[PDB]
RNA sequence: CGGUAUCUAACCAGAAAGCCACGGCUAACUACGUGCCAGCAGCCGCGGUAAUACGUAGGUGGCAAGCGUUGUCCGGAUUUAUUGGGCGUAAAGCGCGCGCAGGCGGUCUUUUAAGUCUGAUGUGAAAGCCCCCGGCUUAACCGGGGAGGGUCAUUGGAAACUG
RNA sequence: GGUGCAUUAGCUAGUUGGUAGGGUAAUGGCCUACCAAGGCAACGAUGCAUAGCCGACCUGAGAGGGUGAUCGGCCACACUGG
């Protein structure tokens, strides 16, 4: 992936149990290092804006460019700015396989899709940055097929968002229609990223 | 001397400051289509005209709404002596995001913004109130 | 103004001089003339070498040097780090930047791109200093 | 309830045979998110009960600001002392653009949408009270059509 | 057929043989602001035989260079 | 005056415009009127042209090249030609 | 070009991470060494024996096959202010007058269309910004259509305002 | 229609116009003889300095500010001068 280091690390340091339900933030869920357990410091509101971008950046699992970019193509659209970036981030090829059941983390997601072992529309895709469209589909083109890990990660997947539909007898996935940010992650502040890139 | 539409405009501006209940002056074309402007949004209350033999004067009462408040809250003057202002038909703006108004003199006589925007006809804009 | 005073004499901006002349200019031996062409860094010969006291209120030595850059200019620049391998008739290669401590050196001396060596015993800032990695 | 916020503490001081004496001023801006805002100051020889201070002080002197589509109806100036505030309307999802006590007072104001320049000193005091100026002479729809005698949509 | 440029102006100079100068003046916005500025050009026109006299308003009519800077001709005098 | 064919696109990837110009100007330079387009990347070629301007160019003296002879023959330019050279 | 793009099989966590910064501006601190020396530095300024600012170690923050420094331009700068500043005391009213050119000009009527406003015709190449569609596994990139841009020439209209 | 200087105020004499002629694909002091003393300029003539021009590129809320890399159109040059 981009990155490659601890992951109870910066959701510690974030503050939120981001890739996972609390088990990251178990214990001390102070920051890492050898300062956080001892004392904090004020924040200001160059600090909170800059935690919501890492809120997303990190939560996604794309690196700053791309998400920069990102965001600037989604002020093409019509509507609310953050929204529509929500939306275009939630649209993504590893957003899909992970949410989709075919995974557990975002890591795992992505080198699933590297490896080409899912396809749509009968096209292998090495590229997680794809964006999907409505209809579109996904399979696993009989790669790994009778394979462990992905047996796991089927049982191991919470449920489906309504915005998804997907069944397991053939690995087929497909986005019913858009979703909207009622429906999405609600623990960061979508309003204060936009200012942060407004200055 | 100069500008006569300036100087109406600075005695109602005066007489709004000063909570003065009526004013008057002398009298032209112009000055009586703004009046009636003024009347027909109902910026002001009443307005005569009084016939005397140099030029005739008009007389304008200054409305004001419940517990004092000031119905008229500003003038400005757009087009001057110094510099003359024209706007197309799609250029005509809107005085205080649509809760003002502005008066335009185009081919067809003294008109407000709402008036010169939906015959697409345009002139010189005279002046802004709010 | 009114708009008559405007129209006949317009506004006029300030022109706002550099900070770093002796970059800001080359030599043409065949016309012995100069020319304006900016540049980020330049290189020069060294002429002599020493060390200055500051202003109030320092007082520690600073190591500078008096280069002749390639259009025969007196440019004072400051050696930075800790030691240097520099001396007279050397060829050293000068940047831009000013400090204020010495009210006349004006430029700075990029250590690992000349004649001019790194400093040794160099963990952080490695980039600078021109020290290799260990 | 009423939510607050510190903008900013200042030591001041005074000359004595003695010496000196110095003592903490601090500006708080308090609101709540309905639309109701206000500021005060307070003065102590420690920080925490010139909060407080400032706090009571600020609870004395609440304003209202007209909020229609969490957004500011029209553009206005405000032009108190030395300072100068610009607001004027955004889009939404604009989110707000603002001076850092001109963000505070706006976000607890409550408006969203609304983007705001400083034309003036940056002194934070004045900075507030030309912001609150400026929301002073703000309008709404119902209430000038009240004041002219016509309705809504003859007006907009 | 097409048609040439016609310009009125008022006649300066009439000492010359058989031509005579026309100012013709002109309005325009200025660059930045927008003013109303006099703007007057000197043309040469060609007339029968010395007709015009000074401070008479004429129109002249385009054509082809007559001399060295020479490329209007008289249409009429409209007045005095 | 020949009715030509001015490549563009990408490297490896090429583009055609069927285009009249001077044969005294740049291939990719200087033209007079665009008429149709050409892509040979297709097994099946798309060609789209305007068919009306193509034979006023041929009634006024504009010689085609050997490719766009067998576009204009494929897609009847050629042969509606001298339709109306007979009639 | 060229056995080139592409595709098919077997093996391999193995052959692949660095730079800057951490007192405030500005995100991120502990210990040791030094002692107005060595030095840092865009500014406020730090260094005289308890240094979160000097060098190193540990830790943390930002970015990423890139990261820092310098040079030039725009912004912030309303710091040439038409949009958008001023002249009692901070920089800024000539010592005063007579007056050419120029700028501006009380009220009403008729008339002209120079300014003003508007319709139609021609033109403002292609490529570029922008909008909608597509093609490359996505993107960069490429293709189609559309839109924008003039105190532009011909010409038909209205006469409130300036002339 | 698109630049800096007034601590650069006068410049010009085939110049300004006409009568005939020669020359060119074509009009034209483009050139010749003759006749008169004209012409341009504080709406900046003349002079000094810098600079290829545009579609466009960077920035900016916009008005504006800076530049003319790649590509397209026009212009000038080919060691210097004829
Ligand atoms: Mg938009
Ligand atoms: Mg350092
Ligand atoms: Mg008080
Ligand atoms: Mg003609
Ligand atoms: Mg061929
Ligand atoms: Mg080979
Ligand atoms: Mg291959
Ligand atoms: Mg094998
Ligand atoms: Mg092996
Ligand atoms: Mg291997
Ligand atoms: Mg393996
Ligand atoms: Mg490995
Ligand atoms: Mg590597
Ligand atoms: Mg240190
Ligand atoms: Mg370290
Ligand atoms: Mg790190
Ligand atoms: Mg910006
Ligand atoms: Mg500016
Ligand atoms: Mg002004
Ligand atoms: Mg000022
Ligand atoms: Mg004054
Ligand atoms: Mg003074
Ligand atoms: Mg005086
Ligand atoms: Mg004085
Ligand atoms: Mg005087
Ligand atoms: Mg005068
Ligand atoms: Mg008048
Ligand atoms: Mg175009
Ligand atoms: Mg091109
Ligand atoms: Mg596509
Ligand atoms: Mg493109
Ligand atoms: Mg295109
Ligand atoms: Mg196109
Ligand atoms: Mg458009
Ligand atoms: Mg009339
Ligand atoms: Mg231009
Ligand atoms: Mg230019
Ligand atoms: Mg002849
Ligand atoms: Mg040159
Ligand atoms: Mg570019
Ligand atoms: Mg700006
Ligand atoms: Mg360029
Ligand atoms: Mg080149
Ligand atoms: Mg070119
Ligand atoms: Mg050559
Ligand atoms: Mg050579």
């Amino acid at each position: 992936a981009r990155y490659t280091g601890p992951s109870w690390k910066v959701s510690r340091r974030l503050g939120i149990s981001l890739s996972g339900t609390g088990k990251e933030l178990e214990r001390r869920p102070y920051a890492p290092g050898q300062h956080g357990p001892t004392q904090r410091k004020k924040i200001s509101e160059y600090g909170l804006q800059q935690a919501e971008k890492q809120k997303l950046r990190h939560m996604y699992g794309l690196t700053e460019r791309q998400f920069k970019n990102t965001f600037n193509k989604a002020g093409k659209l019509q509507g609310k700015h953050g929204e529509n970036f929500m939306i275009l981030l939630e649209q993504r090829l590893d957003n899909i396989v992970y949410r989709l059941g075919l995974a557990r983390t975002r890591r795992a997601a992505r080198q699933l899709v590297n490896h080409g072992h899912i396809t749509v529309d009968g096209k292998r895709v090495d590229i997680p940055s794809y964006q999907v469209s409505v209809g579109q589909v996904i399979s696993v083109r009989e790669k790994s097929a009778k394979n462990s890990a992905i047996a796991e990660s089927l049982e191991v997947s919470s449920f489906v968002p309504e915005y998804v539909t997907f069944d397991a007898e053939t690995l087929t996935g497909s986005l019913n229609r858009l979703p909207e940010r009622s429906e999405l992650a609600a623990e960061i502040n979508e309003a204060f990223i936009v200012e942060f890139y407004s200055r | 001397m100069t500008d006569p539409i300036a100087d109406f405009l600075t005695r109602i501006r005066n007489a709004n400051m000063v909570k003065h209940d009526k004013l008057e002056l002398p009298a032209s074309k112009i000055k009586k289509e703004i009046a009636e402007i003024l009347k027909r949004e109902g910026f002001i209350r009443d307005v005569e005209y009084i016939e005397d033999d140099n030029a005739g004067t008009i007389r304008v009462f200054l409305k004001y709404g419940a517990t004092g408040e000031r119905v008229i809250t500003g003038l400005k003057r757009i087009s001057k002596p110094g510099l003359r202002v024209y706007a197309k038909s799609t250029e005509v703006p809107k005085v205080l995001n649509g809760l003002g108004i502005a008066i335009v003199s185009t081919s067809q006589g003294v008109l407000t913004d709402k008036e010169a925007r939906a015959k697409q006809v345009g002139g010189e804009v005279l002046a802004y109130v709010w | 103004p009114t708009i008559n005073q405007l129209v006949r004499k317009p506004r006029q901006s300030k022109i706002k001089k550099s900070t770093s002349p002796a970059l800001n200019k080359g030599l043409n031996s065949f016309k012995r003339e100069l020319t304006d062409v900016n540049s980020p860094q330049k290189r020069g010969v060294c002429t002599r070498v020493g060390t200055m006291t500051p202003k109030k209120p320092n007082s520690a030595l600073r190591k500078y040097a008096r280069v002749r850059l390639s259009n025969g200019i007196e440019v004072t620049a400051y050696i930075p780090g800790i030691g240097h391998n520099l001396q007279e008739h050397s060829v050293v290669l000068i940047r831009g930047g000013r400090v204020k401590d010495l009210p006349g050196v004006r430029y700075h001396i990029v250590r690992g791109a000349l004649d001019t060596a790194g400093v040794e015993n160099r963990g952080q800032s490695r980039s600078k200093y021109g020290t290799k990695k260990p | 309830d009423l939510e607050e916020r510190v903008v900013t503490i200042n030591r001041v001081a005074k000359v004595v045979k003695g010496g000196r004496r110095f003592r903490f001023t601090a500006l708080v801006v308090v609101g709540d998110k309905n639309g109701h805002v206000g500021f005060g100051t307070g003065k102590a020889q420690e920080v925490p009960d010139a909060i407080r201070k400032a706090v009571e002080d600020a609870k004395k002197n609440m304003v209202f600001v007209p909020t229609v589509d969490t957004t500011i109806p029209h553009t206005v100036v405000g032009h108190f002392g030395g300072g100068e505030i610009l607001l004027k309307p955004a889009s939404a999802g604009s989110g707000v653009t603002a001076g850092g006590p001109v963000r505070a007072v706006l976000e607890l104001a409550g408006v969203a949408d609304v983007s705001s320049k400083s034309l003036g000193s940056n002194t934070p005091i004045n900075m507030v009270r030309a912001t609150i100026d400026g929301i002073k002479q703000l309008k709404n729809a119902e209430d000038v059509a009240k004041l002219r005698g016509k309705t809504v949509e003859e007006l907009l | 057929r097409n048609q040439r440029k016609v310009y009125t102006g008022r006649v300066v100079s009439d000492k010359m043989d058989k031509t005579i100068t026309v100012v013709v003046e002109t309005y325009k916005k200025h660059g930045l602001y927008g003013k109303r500025v006099k703007y007057s050009k000197k043309f040469k026109a060609h007339d029968e035989n010395n007709i015009a006299k000074t401070g008479d308003v004429v129109r002249i009519s385009e054509t082809r260079p007559l001399s060295a800077t020479k490329h209007f001709r008289l249409l009429e005098v409209v007045e005095e | 005056v020949k009715i030509r064919l001015k490549r563009m696109g990408s490297k490896k990837k090429p583009f055609y415009r069927i285009v009249v110009a001077d044969s005294r100007f740049p291939r990719d330079g200087r033209s007079i009127e665009t008429i149709g387009t050409y892509n040979p990347l297709l097994d099946p070629v798309e060609v789209k042209i305007d068919e009306e301007a193509t034979l006023k160019w041929m009634h006024n003296g504009a010689k085609p090249s050997d490719t766009v002879r067998n576009l204009l023959s494929r897609e009847g330019i050629m042969e509606k030609f001298h339709n109306q050279k007979l009639g």
